[PDB]
């Protein structure tokens, strides 16, 4: 349970996630120096938390964590199998990550 | 079908740097990540990291952070991996493996050997065997050479019966040594000639020693 | 880091036996993957997501498990099945592999022949001399070699070398080399190679006198 492929790109659209499945990872960037690694969503059926909070110096599902000290423009996530993301012009649509023959890929969200 | 071909073996001096290739075919290049893995002698398997040719983004593990840098280009369909400041502990076989799930398509492999020594020819000494009753043995000893490999033959590949050639062992001096042996009837030592044929390509050396009682 | 422990490390078995390897995870995991590797080749995927057979794999393979304890089986060993096996996890970073399990051919017990070699005279003008002791066509692999100099134990001067299991008679061969200098070699008379092995009722010895 860990997707290798990145989410696709539909000509004209935007994708985001709200519900993070247990497994999801984020690396803290800012600048970094502390003795830490990743932020890791962990939990049972009751609730779920984030394990390893981040600091910087000078020189079923879990919500998105509270902003820290020096975040960059973009924050990258490591998704898991099961994860779902949602996709200036009208349309007349959701991307899911699946695994069949030992192969993981995000299904093309038929817009 | 899908095939990934890697660059040849390399021998490097301590403190230097080397860059390894992996060319791809049988699929569309930018749709998949490429991973790298090394296998040290005796030791198991260890995962370095990956790259995505669409973005150029890399991820690593908390070991090879400041030791390796994955790189690629869509124009020529190849992925690269450079090693920074070489130590003897870095000696291993390096594989490129395609992403997209569980590992399935691997490359051939690339050897990187790191030591201070330089090209060196071998030195050949005989091992004398009793021409009455019982079974005897004899062989050649090949010592003080760098680097591998070296090939041994008997009487121009004429006899293969009861011939053993052992693996080379690294010495505290940092160069290589091995010995080849064969077992023969004692009633032959009178009227039979035995010659070992040692060869070393890196130095263009061809010497054949005759052994006798 | 999630690290894993395979067992056993080495398995000796016969064609037609049943086989079972085990991989122990430090934490609870969802799925386990397995590979096969032969000398000079890249790993080949064997069983994915804990039990599914890869294409080209024969019906006699399989696997099972959950939580922290996973395992793979072979119901009847064939000749092609002799190799090294690895477990693998991918539910968090970093990705980690198992240590390994080697499956060798179990044979009938065979005691070695032993042979002794004095250092060559051309070698003697170099100022350094080497002494060689040979162990011929034996099984099992467990063979202990110790050097004797006028009935005295020795240490930190010898290096042994082992061949790969002979693909035709399943035997092994070993080579223990004692390396010294010229001066200290011309100081002793009786040099002995004492060999111990299962198929030997009593430890056998080969010796020689320095001067003729």
């Amino acid at each position: 349970e860990l997707c290798d492929d990145d989410p696709p790109e539909i000509p004209h659209a935007t994708f985001k996630a709200m519900a993070y499945k247990e497994g999801t990872m984020l690396n803290c960037e800012c600048r970094i120096k502390s003795g830490s690694l990743y932020m890791l969503c962990t939990g049972n059926s009751s609730h779920s938390s984030w394990d390893n909070q981040c600091q910087c110096t000078s020189s079923g599902h879990c919500r998105e964590p509270p902003p820290w000290e020096n975040e960059a423009t973009e924050r990258i996530y490591h998704f898991v199998v099961g994860q779902m993301v949602y996709y200036q012009g009208y349309r007349a649509a959701e991307s899911v990550c699946k695994m069949t023959h030992g192969k993981t890929r995000w299904t093309q969200p038929q817009l | 079908q899908v095939q990934l071909v890697q660059s040849g073996a390399e021998v490097k001096k301590p403190g230097s740097s080397v860059k390894v290739s992996c060319k791809a075919s049988g699929y569309t290049f930018t749709s998949y990540r490429m991973h790298w893995v090394r296998q040290a002698p005796g030791q198991g398997l260890e995962w370095i990291g990956y790259i995505n040719p669409s973005t150029g983004y890399t991820e690593y593990n908390q070991k090879f952070k400041d030791k390796a840098t994955i790189t690629a280009d869509e124009s020529t369909n190849t992925a690269y991996m450079e090693l920074s400041s070489l130590r003897s502990e870095d000696t291993a076989v390096y594989y490129c493996a395609r992403g997209g799930g569980v590992f399935d398509y691997w490359g051939q492999g690339t050897l990187v050997t790191v030591s201070s020594a330089s090209t060196k020819g071998p030195s050949v000494f005989p091992l004398a065997p009793s021409t009455s009753g019982g079974t005897a043995a004899l062989g050649c000893l090949v010592k003080d050479y760098f680097p591998e490999p070296v090939t041994v033959s008997w009487n121009s590949g004429a006899l293969t019966s009861g011939v053993h050639t052992f693996p080379a062992v690294l010495q505290s001096s940092g160069l290589y040594s091995l010995s080849s042996v064969v077992t023969v009837p004692s009633s032959s030592l009178g009227t039979q000639t035995y010659i070992c044929n040692v060869n070393h390509k890196p130095s263009n050396t061809k010497v054949d020693k005759k052994v006798e009682p | 880091d999630i690290q894993m422990t395979q067992s056993p490390s080495t398995l000796s078995a016969s064609v037609g036996d049943r086989v079972t390897i085990t991989c122990s995870a430090s934490s609870s995991i969802s799925y386990m993957h397995w590979y096969q590797q032969k000398p000079g080749k890249a790993p080949k995927l064997l069983i994915y997501t804990t039990s599914n057979l890869a294409s080209g794999v024969p019906a006699r393979f399989s696997g099972s498990g959950s939580g922290t304890e996973f395992t793979l089986t072979i119901s009847s060993l064939q000749p092609d099945d002799f190799a090294t096996y690895y477990c693998h996890q991918r539910s968090t970073y970093p990705l980690t592999f198992g240590q390994g399990t080697k499956v060798e051919v179990k044979r009938t017990v065979a005691a070695p022949s032993v042979f002794i070699f004095p250092p060559s005279d051309e070698q003697l003008k170099s100022g350094t001399a080497s002494v060689v002791c040979l162990l011929n066509n034996f099984y099992p692999r467990e063979a202990k070699v110790q050097w004797k100099v006028d009935n005295a134990l020795q240490s930190g001067n010898s290096q042994e070398s082992v061949t790969e299991q002979d693909s035709k008679d399943s035997t092994y061969s070993l080579s223990s080399t004692l390396t010294l200098s010229k001066a200290d070699y011309e100081k002793h008379k009786v040099y002995a190679c004492e060999v111990t092995h299962q198929g030997l009722s009593s430890p056998v010895t080969k010796s020689f006198n320095r001067g003729e």
